[PDB]
């Protein structure tokens, strides 16, 4: 960990040993990156195959990632149907189940049918669209549910329901059944204690997904790269832990009711009848946690938040270190979109700047899929304190949401981590958008960390929906810009950039629109497309095939392999470093690894023997030495 | 432009390797989303992402089915016996030794 | 308090029943209790409009101010590219490019001819 | 690989025309007259209206894509013989177009005088929900460049925001080949074994 | 083409050849009354002034366009809209109520209509269940007008959702199995048009506009109904030229005369498939396939 | 233009409760005021009854923390005016005829 | 690993001006032009050798099997 | 390969005795067929060619 | 056509598994065999043959 | 009620004298951050629509008016002390907001687009 790069020399590794991966029966294998969608943010997303789920179902719905404080993860999906009903669909031990929304409004927190009403309909009361689809939703619950007026009557009714699925025992009532389904499901990101904030959000994703279907908001494309983040390695290797601890507990539980379904003998409080269990309940998750980590293969009880069970981790090659090098940057869409005939997901799209390389992907069947992250593209890892916001949107001109009941797309929703904390006006949010990075990049501000993301969403016709979404959380993508006043440092997310003018060079700053501007515009390659030397003169599938023919070439694994047992391995015997090199070539170090050798290169058509794929080597060059390696 | 090869320097770094932090600190950057996600399972707040997710997962119970012969009313039936809720509060990995 | 078709009670905050299907004459709040034998509230008139993307047609699209529909023979991609094909006479042609290979072989090019519109096609 | 001094001046007069296609195309599909300016207030209102719809964009795109792709061709006619450095029998990169050895004269336009217009599936470069097509540009830019016209050359090298948009054009190949698994090998066996 | 022998082509077409008298004027008016045009089509809008009180009344207004637009984009009368909405609409409308129901349980100010117009609406509240009310623009052909009455027993009904669909399924006109007729560029002198959808049966009713003899599909299989087995092998080899031709392939004609003659040896339109294959003499050929 | 403050209240003059839109309550009824003191702070809470209902309130902690609010008093005669310290409460309100809760099982 | 015997393109033994050129560089400070026209390498495949060797069997030997530490 | 996608099957080493020798007297280690340029359009070979040989002087 | 325990991959395919296939025994060993006196390799160009 | 302690209830309260006759006395509602101490500061800059900017120890504030539902609460006397205030549901008058702005600063453009 805390280590020499002298100290790791007389340990038996590199130098510059790198890390990040994991030895398991002597094979070094790491936990590939996932793209998944960004938590805490409601999509408004259109999918045919909602209709799919059954007759009166439309095409629309919400969609919301929650995740827990311990990184595990839950979709809560809100779907229209062609009645004016919303249900409330949620996934639990891989069982989907369907709930009318009003149902859980109703069991939150104490309402009246005005603060449902009024939520949904701050003002504009005089929409005939919208307010009539509200009473066929109001009077869909009073007609198919009539004996449940207050909470803890809706809890007690949810909870009889939701029994067996949830695996609750008999020492717990309905009202307490029925709150671990409030607390275990609906909106997790908002935690315990806090059905108050549940409850606005869901007025909020009404609202929303009601301005869906009226056409005043444009769907969220789940592809774009600003409505989705990074599932990092380490991250996933927690929650696959945290249920193979959750199924320790319960193997307990399966043996101790294999003792009173035999009637042996059964003192609790003995100390010795403790042992006598856990002896036989197995216990080896270290083993299963490598089994993991050997095959990829995911095998849960609950199912996570995830769309494959398998191919979730890979062998770190060490055929030369580019390659090696290149596995850690590399993120992957998703097994489930391999098998689509659909290329929209493969497609290089424009929010993907300075996040994606743009060349830096395979070619073949992965090409589009496999992609690997910018040369300065840094991925958030703990979470940056946010308690201190409320108090300094309060100070600006933010009404509190605890007494505004004012929703719209009129209006600029502020949310800080998907908490919708207040309202203003979208003049007045974009002057709080544009002077909290002011306060953000001049660090005379206390609460405000530099990696902030400040999403304004200004207001259109027909567009993204409007708000203030600011987002501080794990697994986000972020890159450095220079913001303009101050020339400082800023740091800018993917779901910020698609609002930003961002100027490529000084030179071309307009005035009036960029306030921002690239500290290099090659921090938008890879590390391994930004080796190629003058690469902005080459045909663009040739960039992409050199990144593929870079990872293959024969160079240097390490200089530590006589400590290595490596099923194969390929050493070029004498490299040599390039005359003709990027200046990022000296910042990785690698001169430590030389991938190639100079060679004296006459473009000649002589010999006869060198046509549509052919070259010609020297003869004596060879038997000097030329290209040799074992 | 100009952009030197630093033939001295590297060899000096190859036969003397550094006594303080590394050279090339981008490439240390390059597998931190890796690093420093397995470093958030055990560091950090509310004692990391393990033991702050053992507690998620809070208390199994399960009772006996022996009775307390106990007073002639619904309790009679509505008794379920002694309690037993097995959970876990902490989780620690050890840095990786060797026996006997 | 009346929006629309709907109403709502001024005590308890719940939702009232609509005064047409009642039995007996009277309606009230049913959380707490309200009075309403004579169904006082009158006719609610709620005039809902159709959406204007609901009948897409030849004819509004017309009701655009944006351009809608390109003319049928205004266009031909800007030709004078000098290919000497043999034909017709012709020394245009119009092109375009991709990449079908294996990332490896050159891109062959789309070629298209003007004058005749006989097609012809090179690869190298 | 080179263009003679004229002819490097003759590709530099005719792409300055070509700094104002992709505003009166933009004018023409809007139906507003009289050469408006590109921040006007009536302009930017209906260019956000055509980019809510895929058939209005379409509309947009192949009327600009026709008027820069006029542009590029007078480049090619007016430079790529006459105002070469070294010209056919000496000039290999042209006496390998014009034999059919290898190549042809799209490939050594693109070298010598530009690239041109960046076509995805029949259409222009993708553009966002905020009406950028990149973070580099104004939203509702009316310029060619700004939908992805490279007046760029592979002598020359190519600027960072053209950069981008030509690799969109490098991946729409590669993603078709990905979609092309197994076609026309059971068509082929089913005739074969009837009339075998 | 080649396999599965397909009655059911995605994109079936025929192409109509105009006469040298007829001109460009009169082909685009002809392509018009041909077309399929639903009633979605002419409507601007549709306002639903829905009141509850008294049984619930919904007051159903349509806005169509101006009738010289409609008349010159679509070919159609003020007069077929008539005979379109009270006789084929409202049938429609009353029908998806009812199931609606079923399922629930489980400027301008006009005044003074005339005799014939009192005559027109007592018409209609008789074949239809719950109507009580209709008018139409007789002058302008611009409005329709009529005023459902429905139970008060009934709660609320989303009417525009309702009308909506109705719309979009109504037709005006409509010759069966075919939806568009369009009048391309006349490519080597042949002045065509064509169809969405083969009909040859209809036709040959517009021998007026139309050289019935010469009018072309790539449906196969409607072909071979219709004009026989010959036609039908004449048709093949037209097809798979023209998938071959849009990609400048040339492939030999005496390849392609033996594959549609292998296609309609029996008289019918066999594939390269397994049940092409059934009614064969050797075996051995037969196990080795599939 | 300008407007003198005159007089500034600590003590709680005038609350500032938030119900539902139409929310009446008829002039009868009047509701008590309890108040919390944590040595810096003011955490108010809103509680009253009458026949058929029986409804309190509370204030917010995310707010109260960073931004109070102020009742004003102006007479366009002064030119002035004079302010006191608002709470401000989110209530709601709870039916007393419908506080109903049945068994925890299915009793079979 | 270490300097090549013989250049690869003209055939020049190059490998006995390695640590000429090392001392060059460091005692006499000049720069890596001058240093290799005093060794007397003056064909540019020639000059590619000493110029852009790595010498990685400095970072090779010190993972010695043999010795203790 | 070379860094630009140019990759390239060894199809035959050739002796130096019968390889072309320049004015300097170097004959080159490997020869590329210049028929791979053109539809290549991997300029950014062409340019490194002279970039390196500059620095090798 | 012999179901019997019913879980799941069956194995011993039985004869007629043996007989149909894109393998099978027609296709895999009688209309394609593998043949002695045969070789393959990469190839080279050559102007000289 | 019942709950548990630490709310002290107000037993005695202040007076407000709003009497509403038919000049008259205008019911306002301003806000203001937690930071602003009111008492410190004397007069109290006010617009017809939101243009104002007053200056507070380098803090510059702003009302955004915001005019054209929230209830008014008085002490009944000083003891039960509520009564919605009405006339025959008290609307207030003027409703408006101090809200804290800062001063972004101008991209001196002549240093940082350098050719």
């Amino acid at each position: 960990n805390k280590m020499s790069p002298y100290e790791l020399v007389q340990h038996k590794e590199e130098s510059d040993e790198i890390g990040g991966y994991f030895i398991v029966n002597g094979i070094e294998k790491l936990i590939r990156m996932l793209i998944v969608q960004r938590r805490n943010h409601p999509m408004a997303i259109i999918r045919p195959s909602f209709a799919n789920r059954g007759a009166s179902y439309s095409h629309y719905g919400i969609q919301i990632r929650s995740v827990r404080p311990d990184q595990t993860s839950q979709t809560n999906v809100l779907h229209y149907l062609n009645d004016g009903q919303v249900t409330f669909r949620f996934s639990w031990r891989k069982n989907e189940y369907l709930v009318p929304v009003v149902m859980i409004l109703k069991a939150l927190c104490h309402t009246s049918d005005r603060e449902i009403f009024d939520g949904i309909i701050g003002n504009d009361v005089k929409d005939s669209f919208l307010t009539d689809r509200l009473e066929l939703l109001l009077r869909g619950f009073k007609k198919r549910y009539p004996h449940l007026q207050n909470r803890t009557q809706v809890l007690q009714y949810l909870g009889d329901k939701f029994r067996v699925v949830f695996q609750a025992s008999p020492d717990q009532s309905d009202l307490e059944v029925g709150q671990e389904v409030l607390d275990r499901i609906v909106l997790v990101h908002l935690g315990k204690d806090g059905s108050q904030d549940k409850f606005r959000m869901l007025l909020f994703m009404i609202r929303k997904l009601y301005s869906l279907v009226a056409g005043e908001c444009s769907p969220d494309n789940p592809d774009a790269t600003q409505h989705q983040e990074v599932l990092l390695g380490g991250f996933l290797y927690g929650m696959i832990l945290k249920e193979k601890i959750d199924e320790y507990l319960q193997n307990i539980i399966a043996q101790v009711r294999m003792d009173i379904n035999r009637g042996m003998a059964i003192n609790f409080k003995d100390k010795r009848y403790m042992s006598r269990v856990l002896m036989r309940v197995n216990e080896n998750i270290g083993s299963k946690m490598q089994y993991f980590l050997s095959t990829g293969n995911l095998v849960s009880q609950s199912g996570l938040d995830l769309q494959q069970v398998s191919g979730y981790t890979v062998v770190a090659e060490k055929i030369n270190f580019y390659r090696f090098i290149s596995h850690f940057r590399m993120v992957h869409r998703g097994s489930f979109f391999a098998q689509l005939k659909t290329t929209t997901v493969r497609k290089l799209l424009p929010e993907s700047w300075g996040f994606l390389c743009p060349v830096h992907t395979p070619d073949g069947s992965p090409c589009g899929l496999l992609n690997h992250f910018a040369h300065k593209c840094r991925i958030s890892t703990q979470q940056s304190d946010v308690s201190r916001i409320p108090s300094i949107l309060y100070s600006l001109g933010v009404a509190p949401a605890s007494h505004t009941f004012a929703a719209g797309p009129s209006l600029c929703c502020v949310q800080i981590d998907g908490k919708i904390i207040g309202w203003v006006s979208h003049e007045q949010g974009k002057i709080i958008a544009d002077t909290l990075r002011y306060w953000k990049v001049e660090g005379k501000t206390p609460g405000l960390p530099i990696d902030l993301e400040i999403g304004y969403v200004p207001p259109s016709t027909r567009g993204q929906y409007p708000g203030l979404y600011l987002f501080g959380g794990h697994s986000r993508m972020l890159r450095p810009v220079r913001y303009l006043p101050l020339d400082k440092e800023d740091i800018v997310g993917p779901f910020e950039q698609v609002y930003m003018n961002i100027a490529v060079t000084p030179q071309e700053i307009q005035n009036n629109v960029h306030t921002h501007v690239e500290f290099t515009p090659t921090n938008i390659l890879s590390i391994l497309a930004n080796l190629t030397p003058f690469s902005d003169f080459n045909q663009s599938p040739r960039n992409m095939y050199q990144c593929q023919m870079g990872k293959q070439t024969m160079g240097t694994p390490g200089v530590a392999l006589c400590h290595r047992s490596d099923n194969k391995l390929y050493r070029l015997q004498t490299g040599q470093t390039p005359i003709v090199k990027a200046n990022l070539y000296d910042d990785y170090g690698m001169d430590n690894f030389p991938n190639g050798f100079n060679a004296v290169v006459a473009v000649i058509s002589y010999t006869g023997y060198d046509m549509d794929d052919a070259m010609i080597i020297n003869k004596s060059a060879d038997e000097r030495g030329f290209g040799y390696g074992t | 432009r100009t952009a030197d090869f630093r033939t001295l320097e590297r060899e000096s770094r190859f036969i003397n390797p550094p006594k303080d932090k590394s050279a090339f600190p981008l490439l240390q950057e390059a597998v931190q989303p890796h690093i420093g996600s397995f470093n958030a399972l055990t560091e950090g707040p509310d004692g990391g992402l393990l033991n702050l997710g053992v507690k998620d997962i809070g208390e199994k119970v399960i009772f006996d089915g022996k009775p307390l012969n106990s007073e002639d009313e619904i309790s009679n039936s509505g008794y379920l016996g002694n309690k037993l809720s097995v959970s876990v509060e902490q989780v620690s990995i050890a840095k990786p030794m060797s026996n006997d | 308090s009346v929006v629309g078709s709907l109403i709502f009670c001024l005590d308890c905050g719940d939702l009232l029943e609509n005064p047409n299907a009642v039995l007996g004459s009277n309606v009230e709040c049913s959380q707490c209790k309200a009075i309403y034998p004579k169904s006082q509230f009158s006719n609610l008139k709620v005039v809902t409009t159709t959406a204007d993307d609901a009948f897409p047609s030849s004819l509004r699209a017309k009701k655009s101010v944006v351009k809608t529909s390109l003319k049928k023979n205004e266009l031909k991609d800007g030709a004078t590219i000098k290919e000497k094909c043999p034909q017709c006479g012709n020394e245009e042609m119009n092109y375009h490019t991709l990449q079908l290979r294996s990332a490896d072989e050159g891109a062959t090019v789309f070629y298209t001819c003007t004058s005749c519109g006989y097609k012809f096609r090179t690869n190298n | 690989l080179r263009l003679t001094a004229e002819g490097n001046k003759w590709r530099t007069d005719i792409l300055k025309t070509s700094v104002d296609t992709g505003r009166e195309a933009a004018a023409e599909v809007t139906n507003l007259d009289k050469d408006t300016p590109a921040d006007d207030p009536e302009l930017l209102k209906r260019l956000q209206e055509i980019l809510r719809d895929n058939n209005k964009s379409g509309i947009l795109d192949a009327v600009t894509s026709s008027k820069v792709n006029a542009i590029t061709s007078q480049v090619v006619s007016k430079c790529v013989p006459d105002g070469t450095m070294k010209k056919f029998p000496c000039n290999s990169m042209q006496a390998m177009a014009l034999s059919g050895a290898k190549g042809s004269n799209v490939n050594v336009s693109q070298i010598m005088c530009l690239l041109g217009q960046q076509a995805l599936e029949g259409r222009r470069v993708p553009v966002m929900v905020s009406g950028k097509t990149l973070p580099s540009f104004k939203p509702y830019e009316t310029d060619a460049m700004a939908g992805g016209y490279v007046k760029g050359r592979f002598y020359s090298g190519i600027k960072p925001q053209e950069y981008y948009f030509h690799c969109m054009a490098g991946r729409e190949g590669l993603i078709d080949t990905a979609v092309k698994t197994s076609r026309s090998g059971y068509l082929q066996r089913c005739l074969t074994k009837q009339l075998e | 083409i080649v396999m599965t022998a397909s009655a059911a082509i995605k994109t079936p077409q025929m192409t109509l050849p105009i006469w040298n008298d007829v001109s460009d004027e009169q082909a685009d008016t002809f392509c018009k009354s041909i077309s399929k045009v639903l009633l979605s089509e002419v409507i601007d809008k549709v306002i639903v002034t829905e009141t509850t009180g008294t049984a619930r009344s919904y007051v159903i207004h349509m806005r169509f366009f101006d009738n010289n637009e409609y008349s010159e984009e679509y070919d159609v009368s003020k007069e077929e809209l008539q005979n379109v909405i009270s006789n084929q609409f409202i049938h429609l409308l009353e029908a998806a109520i009812v199931k609606e129901i079923k399922k629930q349980k489980r400027v301008e100010a006009n005044n003074n209509m005339n005799k014939v117009q009192r005559d027109r609406q007592s018409a209609i509240i008789s074949h239809h269940r719950f109507i009580t009310k209709y008018n139409f623009d007789d002058e302008s052909g611009k409005w329709c007008e009529f005023k459902l009455e429905l139970a008060a027993d009934t709660e609320k009904l989303l009417m525009v959702n309702i009308v909506e669909e109705i719309c979009r399924k109504s037709i005006i006109r409509q010759i069966p199995h075919i939806d568009r007729c369009v009048h391309p560029e006349p490519e080597n002198g042949k002045r065509v048009l064509v169809t969405e959808g083969v009909n040859f049966q209809a036709m040959w009713d517009q021998e007026a506009f139309i050289d019935v003899d010469g009018i072309t599909s790539n449906d196969v299989a409607a072909v071979l109904k219709t004009y026989g087995v010959e036609a039908a092998r004449n048709t093949i080899v037209n097809e798979i030229n023209n998938v071959f031709s849009r990609y400048a392939i040339s492939v030999s004609f005496r390849h392609l005369d033996l594959i549609a003659d292998m296609m309609t040896r029996q008289g019918t339109y066999l594939a390269f498939n397994r049940q092409g294959m059934e009614t064969s003499t050797s075996s051995f050929m037969k196990m080795s396939y599939e | 233009s300008e407007i003198e403050i005159e007089s500034v209240q600590d003590q709680p003059s005038v609350a500032v409760g938030s119900f539902f839109k139409g929310f009446r309550a008829p002039s009868d009824t009047t509701f008590d005021l309890y108040k919390k003191k944590k040595s810096e702070k003011d955490e108010f809470v809103l509680h009253g009854e009458n026949e058929r209902l029986e409804y309190e309130g509370y204030t917010d902690s995310s707010s109260q923390a960073s931004n109070q609010y102020v009742v004003g008093l102006f007479n366009p005669e002064k030119k002035s005016i004079q302010l006191y310290k608002a709470p401000v409460l989110v209530s709601k309100v709870v039916s007393k005829s419908s506080k109903n809760l049945r068994g925890p099982k299915i009793k079979s | 690993m270490i300097v090549p015997v013989r250049c690869f393109s003209c055939g020049k033994v190059v490998g006995d001006k390695w640590e000429s050129y090392l001392n060059l560089l460091q005692e006499d400070e000049l720069d890596e032009g001058t240093a290799l026209s005093r060794l007397g390498l003056k064909r540019y495949c020639c000059r590619r050798m000493i110029l852009t060797h790595v010498d990685l069997i400095e970072k090779f030997l010190r993972y010695n099997p043999l010795e203790k530490r | 390969s070379s860094r630009h996608g140019q990759k390239g099957v060894c199809s035959r080493k050739w002796p130096t005795i019968d390889m072309p020798f320049s004015e300097t007297g170097i004959q080159p280690d490997i020869i590329i067929n210049p028929h791979a340029f053109p539809s290549r359009m991997t300029i950014g070979m062409f340019v490194e060619s002279l970039a390196g040989k500059a620095g090798a002087l | 056509k012999a179901q019997g325990r019913t879980s799941g991959k069956v194995p011993i395919p039985g004869v007629k598994q043996a007989l149909e296939k894109k393998e099978g025994l027609f296709r895999k060993h009688m209309m394609g065999k593998r043949v002695n006196y045969a070789a393959r390799s990469v190839i080279s160009p050559d102007p000289n043959i | 009620f019942s709950i548990p302690d630490g709310f002290k209830k107000c037993k005695h309260l202040k007076n407000f004298p709003l009497n509403g006759d038919n000049k008259q006395q205008q019911v306002w509602l301003i806000k203001f951050p937690s930071n602003v101490d009111i008492s410190k500061l004397k007069s109290l800059p006010v617009d017809f629509e939101s243009s104002t900017t007053m200056t507070i120890d380098k803090h510059d504030y702003k009302i955004m008016d915001d005019t054209d539902n929230m209830t008014l609460l008085v002490p009944s006397e000083s003891k039960e002390s509520l009564k919605i205030a009405s006339t025959a549901p008290l609307q207030f008058d003027k409703v408006f907001s101090v809200s804290e702005t800062a001063k972004i600063p101008a991209i001196d453009y002549s240093k940082v687009r350098v050719p």
